[PDB]
């Protein structure tokens, strides 16, 4: 998964 | 509520002891109650009420990704019947994350929202709205799902706007949230170069405005900087 | 109970799910309810129920342990006073471990231990409720202490004169029995010389019926065995 | 702490 913050 | 006759610095305190003992439904339960009262939050409230949330609701995605998969490998030929349980219990791990969902969204839209006025509350809780609408849309699939997704890019538009208009490049709120709508064009949106340009320009203009920042700033910027160009790097 | 209506079937189904999705108070929510059908449970099955409150009141006690650490720092001269909040969200969590202790001795005592004849599942049995009494004693500063430690000691006892009577020296019930027999005399009684003493002549009588094992119940003897070396380890 | 099963 992508790197959210 | 249930935490309607605690006070709210204990609600606070309890909020950041709960963190410290990684109880992130607890800490949840009391940053509502501090909501709640009905005053605006300090920059470290906000922090402490996205931190219980995103933990929360987190740890529901991983699990429902986990029965999701298990759902759609039951659904491939040669795979026995195994009755209706995956599919139920998958359909209670989603409501339940949808009952969070709907329980920030509720707590942004009475009343933090419309109370906040400056750029770095307005757009915290802006991007708050389009996470937890992109959270909605992760797990729909009905006559309503166009307008959920909507709502999620209407909410990171508008704190876009205001972040770009208002904050410095280098800002981490204007990082963050740049990083988290160009999550959802490329997961949800099926935008995939939308998704990369956002990445890509943001990365770059933080870049060119580093040299104006103390220690500090310049530490809290390139975190954030390294994970858009993670996803670039996982992108492309 | 909220389970009653589901089939006991179903409920093991998605205390299996529950487990893959590390969704662990569901997991033992839905073995509660499968206990609660009234009929005897597999090896299997037991492993299910001890696994999900193992792994639920694990949680609790760790964040028990932080809180205490923090309250006790609370006390020492020169610490500020900062009011009632750190008691109280201690006691909200130790309530809510005493509680899940209970619902899991509740499930032994109605009516698992009475109905299981075979040395295997009423070891099984008997340690487990050992086990939560053991975590009752680690928070019980009244009245009560000395007893529930004894109802602790007493319940390890009568599953260690089965166990030795009954089963062979490497086998995994016996030697996690004695493990967690061998931890209640050190952190619980106060006994170190007998915890040492138990977990050295559990270890060596095992190493001496290894030669009588398969590959794969030699794995099995030998994982637990490693447990009790690190435990002698640390304690001497 | 100390190993427990
Ligand atoms: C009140 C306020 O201004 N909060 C912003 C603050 C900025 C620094 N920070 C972070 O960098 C991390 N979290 C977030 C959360 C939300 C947004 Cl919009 C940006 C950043 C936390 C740290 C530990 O890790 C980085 C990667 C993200 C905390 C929040
Ligand atoms: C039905 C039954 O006989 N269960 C016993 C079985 C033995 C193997 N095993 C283990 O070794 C571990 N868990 C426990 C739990 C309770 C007891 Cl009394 C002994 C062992 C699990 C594995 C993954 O790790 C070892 C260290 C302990 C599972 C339970
Ligand atoms: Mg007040
Ligand atoms: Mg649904
Ligand atoms: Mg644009
Ligand atoms: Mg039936
Ligand atoms: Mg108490
Ligand atoms: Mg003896």
């Amino acid at each position: 998964f992508p790197a959210t913050v | 509520g249930a935490m309607g006759s605690m006070e709210r610095a204990s609600l606070i305190q309890k909020a950041k002891l709960a963190e410290q003992a990684e109880r992130y439904e607890d800490m949840a339960a009391f940053m509502k109650g501090a909501v709640e009262k009905g005053e605006e939050l300090s920059c470290e409230e906000r922090n402490l009420l996205s931190v219980a949330y995103k933990n929360v609701v987190g740890g529901q995605r991983a699990a429902w990704r986990v029965l999701s998969s298990i759902e759609q490998k039951s659904n491939e030929e040669g795979s026995e019947e195994k009755g209706p349980e995956v599919r139920e219990y998958r359909e209670k791990v989603e409501t339940e994350l949808q009952g969070v969902c709907d329980t920030v969204l509720g707590l942004l839209d009475s009343h933090l929202i419309k109370e906040a006025g400056d750029a770095e509350s307005r757009v915290f809780y802006l991007k708050m709205k389009g996470d937890y609408y992109r959270y909605l849309a992760e797990v729909a699939t009905g006559d309503d799902k166009k307008r959920i997704i909507d709502s999620a890019r209407s909410a990171y538009q508008e704190a876009m706007d205001i972040s770009k208009k208002e904050m410095p490049p280098t800002n981490p709120i204007r990082l963050g949230l740049a990083l988290n709508f160009s999550v959802f064009h490329y997961e949800i949106a099926n935008s995939p170069e939308e998704a990369i340009s956002l990445a890509k320009t943001t990365f770059d203009e933080a870049m060119a405005d580093l040299h104006t920042l103390s220690e500090d700033s310049y530490k809290d910027s390139t975190l954030i900087m390294q994970l858009l160009r993670d996803n670039l790097t996982l992108w492309t």
